[PDB]
């Protein structure tokens, strides 16, 4: 029941210091180890026993531990340091391996990119099959985080929505998809339906109608 | 190098079983603590089990005792994880890992494999329903709806159309089925003169579909 | 004197070398620790040693 607390996300610009905190009750009295999980690859131990680098880890990786807060410090951070970092301790005989929730470190190694949005209405085929799906496609955005809302006429539609996580494209920008499922009755009952995609505090709206 | 290669993952039903294997190379396997750690999708690392050199000391995470059994074969340089009575929540990548130190009071994991993928789902195998997404430079595509399991392939004009094609990753629906879309961007001049067909193939169900995409 | 944490981390640092013979002092200056496997427990594989019943520790005073 011992809990290790990490911030879900830290972004940092290249060359600057990335700092990842790990909070726990009396964590200073425990040895802290840090594992790096670069996307797709095997996790790598970057620091163990609070502050010791295994052979092969660059010297820009350092750790601290005192009181209730341990920290992983990555100086002169590089795009390749972009990863999910987990702190970890031994709590007890019956709780020998406890992980933090992980911090996703984003290294902001490219400029911002505002999303392109394509919205498709239900096909006639699908309507004849008695289903209705609206498709909102979102591409070429950076950083890789968007939110997607749907509207009918003018009101929020908070049911029947399925949205993918952002995924990195071949050009290293990101894409996402959102699907709104309706009755073919609903589709015809409303004047219009809208996809609203929000990225960095600005919003794109696309609208379709029967 | 030290090498840890996991195998034996796959897709099973709730109540199903799997046996994972990890083939170790590059170190004195007989002397080291070995471990399994999993990561469920969009969740964090979660330790599964540890086993000492001689197999004498074995620990499990509370949520997994009884259903998972760890074991090793030092002459074969191999670690095993027997998973029985699998639950949807056991869907994760399972990593094999070596540790240094003392299993009873101070050890740490220092080398990890790349993982093997375990999926546990109630969904039944099913080929996709495909529908055209009509252009209303213009965009058009194909909705590949409600298939299981992954993957599906999508090509345009039997492969003759490669430029401006973007097939999006699939959404996993609460139903347990996948849907995805593929869109191609073409000139408004050609629409009417030119035919556009997406070729969808779902090998788990032997479903091949060619849908023509026309405007209204 | 070093805490349990720091003795355990020292044992971790010198696991390859740990013997029935007393270890070096864990420090150059000040007060450190020395460790050894209990001579009775030398048959056990290292990764399985119990901290209380199989390892022995003693303080080592050094120059301040």
């Amino acid at each position: 029941s011992y809990v290790l607390t990490q911030p879900p996300s830290v972004s940092v610009a290249p060359g600057k210091t990335a700092r990842i905190t790990c909070g726990g009750n009396n964590i200073g009295s425990k040895s802290v180890h840090w594992h790096q999980q670069r996307p797709g690859q095997a996790p790598v131990l970057v620091v163990y026993d609070d502050k010791i680098r295994p052979s092969g880890i660059p010297e820009r990786f350092s750790g601290s531990n005192s009181g209730n807060t341990a920290t992983l410090i990555i100086s002169r951070v590089e795009a390749g340091d972009e990863a999910d970092y987990y702190c970890q301790v031994w709590h007890s005989s019956s709780d020998p391996v406890v992980f933090g929730g992980g911090t996703k470190l984003t290294v902001l190694g490219q400029p911002k990119a505002a999303p392109s949005v394509t919205l498709f209405p239900p096909s006639s085929e699908e309507l004849q099959a008695n289903k209705a799906t609206l498709v909102c496609l979102v591409s070429d955005f950076y950083p890789g985080a968007v939110t997607v809302a749907w509207k009918a006429d003018g009101s929020p539609v908070k049911v029947g929505v399925e949205t993918t996580k952002p995924s990195k494209q071949s050009n290293n920008k990101y894409a996402a998809s959102s699907y709104l499922s309706l009755t073919p009755e609903q589709w015809k009952s409303h004047r219009s339906y809208s996809c609203r995609v929000t990225h960095e505090g600005s919003t794109v709206e696309k609208t379709v109608a029967p | 190098e030290v090498q840890l290669v996991e195998s034996g993952g796959g897709l099973v039903k709730p109540g199903g079983s799997l046996r994972l294997s990890c083939a170790a190379s590059g170190f004195n396997f007989s002397t080291h603590i070995m471990n399994w750690v999993r990561q469920a999708p969009g969740k964090g690392l979660e330790w599964v089990s540890s086993i000492s050199s001689s197999g004498t000391y074995i620990y499990y995470a509370d949520s997994m005792k009884g259903r998972f059994t760890i074991s090793r074969d030092n002459p074969k340089n191999s670690l095993y994880l027997q998973m029985n009575s699998l639950r949807a929540e056991d869907t994760a990548v399972y990593y094999c890992a070596r540790a240094r130190g003392f299993i009873q009071f101070h050890y740490y994991m220092d080398v990890w494999g790349k993982g093997t993928t375990v999926a546990v789902s109630s969904a039944s195998t099913k080929g996709p329903s495909v529908f055209p997404l009509a252009p209303s430079t213009a965009a058009l595509g194909c909705l590949v709806k409600d298939y299981f399991p992954e993957p599906v392939t999508v090509s345009w004009n039997s492969g003759a159309l490669t430029s401006g094609v973007h097939t999006f990753p699939a959404v996993l629906q609460s139903s347990g089925l996948y849907s995805l879309s593929s869109v191609v961007t073409v000139p408004s001049s050609s629409l009417g003169t030119q035919t556009y067909i997406c070729n969808v193939n779902h090998k788990p169900s032997n479903t091949k579909v060619d849908k023509k995409v026309e405007p209204k | 004197e070093p805490s349990d944490k720091h003795i355990k981390e020292y044992l971790n640092k010198i696991q390859n070398s740990l013997s029935t013979e007393w270890s070096p002092c864990s420090v150059t200056c000040g007060n450190g620790i020395q460790v050894r496997i209990k001579p009775g427990s030398a048959n056990k594989p290292k990764d399985e040693l119990d901290y209380a019943n199989d390892i022995e520790k003693k303080i080592c005073k050094m120059e301040k």
